[PDB]
């Protein structure tokens, strides 16, 4: 029996990964954010926050190749969630955080909105994947690398999609992006007019009903001034945009 | 060779693919699961099994996988078992009628991933089998380019032997 409203934020308040919002850059890499951001939830929630560690975009996006897609040109979450029970990830937060063994390279910019960082460009270039952590960082990379026990995709369910996050934690989700969902700022998001711009993925974390309308709680990679504080709600329910078709989770290893 | 074709037992049987389970993979395929069952990403069974899974390979394409799906960004089965450096999965792609020169979305081939990632004896197989040296990716870059750029020194010699003739 599943409750009208649900938010992993106020669930498992001592997991602070849950709360935060990354940004990718001028780099497509939203296959690897959404991938990272939702492991990382996953390992504080399915160690009772015994280990709360934010998990390497970089690690992912640079080590993967080309089973997970094209690096900063798009990518493929369920070959992501794979690498990460494979060969697993390491730490590493924020760019120029010092946050963890690879913390994030590319820098941070505006997306879709006016702010004082330089504005996005076009997708970059893909970073090397350098098998070393930063030199202040210690333990080696090897060592800090952490392990999916399993991955697997979600049914095209609305039921079953909540249930999984009621129990496990938040997953990676993908949906068809139309050129009205770049100015959201507010509310729950339901596609109207403009032109398609390309599938993306993003964590899904909680759903509820604001105005009347079923909707889904997501978490975006593109920072905090975007957005309502970098997330968004999507209408629940009826696939809108393929929100529910493309969803991947996967447990930890509890080592 | 552009897929699309999705569903519930699709997803289990992607799923099993690319977890290595050959007995989950062989059970939906005797009971009917589309062998190119795919997905908005373009990604099928047998893309999922060219990351190192020979057996489940093997069966794919006794149920008449198709060996030259491409997914969204063009790839191949042949372009990621070159990547990974599943030497012979890539023999078998090959036997099954694999295109040695498949080009990507970014123009990359499966002799550039080998040169790009080391695999020399995949290069060497592709090479006899076909592949085109000069042919240049996104960036104007050669297979022999990509050995040079990454420090495979033995793939760039092979490479630039082969345009020698």
């Amino acid at each position: 029996k599943l409750p009208a409203s649900f938010d992993a934020r106020e669930q498992w308040p001592q997991c602070p990964t849950i709360k935060e919002i990354r940004d990718q850059g001028s780099c497509g890499s939203c296959w690897a954010f959404g991938a990272v951001e939702a492991i990382s939830d996953r390992i504080c929630i399915h160690t009772n926050a015994h280990v709360s560690v934010e998990v390497s975009a970089e690690d992912l996006l640079t080590c993967c190749g080309s089973m997970c897609g094209d690096g900063c040109n798009g990518g493929y979450p369920a070959e992501a969630w794979n690498f990460w029970t494979r060969k697993g990830l390491v730490s590493g937060g924020l760019y120029e955080s010092h946050v963890g063994c690879r913390p994030y390279s590319i820098p941070p910019c505006e997306h879709h909105v006016n702010g004082s960082r330089p504005p996005c460009t076009g997708e970059g270039d893909t970073p090397k994947c350098s098998k070393i952590c930063e030199p202040g960082y210690s333990p080696t990379y090897k060592q800090d690398k952490h392990y999916g026990y399993n991955s697997y995709s979600v049914s095209n369910s609305e039921k079953d999609i909540m249930a999984e996050i009621y129990k496990n934690g938040p997953v990676e989700g993908a949906f068809s992006v139309y050129s009205d969902f770049l100015l959201y700022k507010s509310g729950v998001y339901q596609h109207v007019t403009g032109e398609m711009m390309g599938g993306h993925a993003i964590r899904i974390l909680g759903w509820g009903v604001e105005n009347g309308t079923p909707y889904w709680l997501v978490a975006n990679s593109w920072n905090t001034d975007w957005g309502d504080n970098g997330f968004f709600k999507i209408l629940r329910g009826q696939d809108h945009c393929g929100i529910e078709s493309e969803v991947v989770a996967g447990i930890p290893r509890t080592d | 060779h552009h897929h699309h074709h999705g569903s519930d037992l699709g997803k289990k049987l992607l799923d099993a693919a690319s977890a290595g389970q050959d007995d989950e993979v062989r059970i939906l395929m005797a009971n009917g699961a589309d062998v190119n069952a795919s997905n908005s990403y373009g990604r099928t069974p047998l893309h999922a099994a060219a990351n190192g899974h020979l057996e489940i390979v093997d069966v794919l394409l006794a149920y008449g996988a198709d060996v030259n799906a491409s997914d969204q960004w063009g790839y191949t089965p042949l372009h990621l078992a070159a990547a990974e450096g599943h030497l012979e999965i890539v023999v078998v792609l090959l036997a099954n009628g694999a295109d040695v020169n498949a080009s990507s979305k970014r123009g990359n081939t499966p002799l550039h991933v080998a040169a790009q990632s080391g695999h020399l004896e995949i290069a060497d197989v592709l090479l006899a089998h076909g592949a085109d040296i000069n042919a240049n990716d996104y960036n104007g870059k050669t297979p022999f380019d990509l050995a040079i750029d990454n420090g495979n020194a033995d793939i760039a010699e092979v490479l630039q032997k082969a345009a020698k003739l």
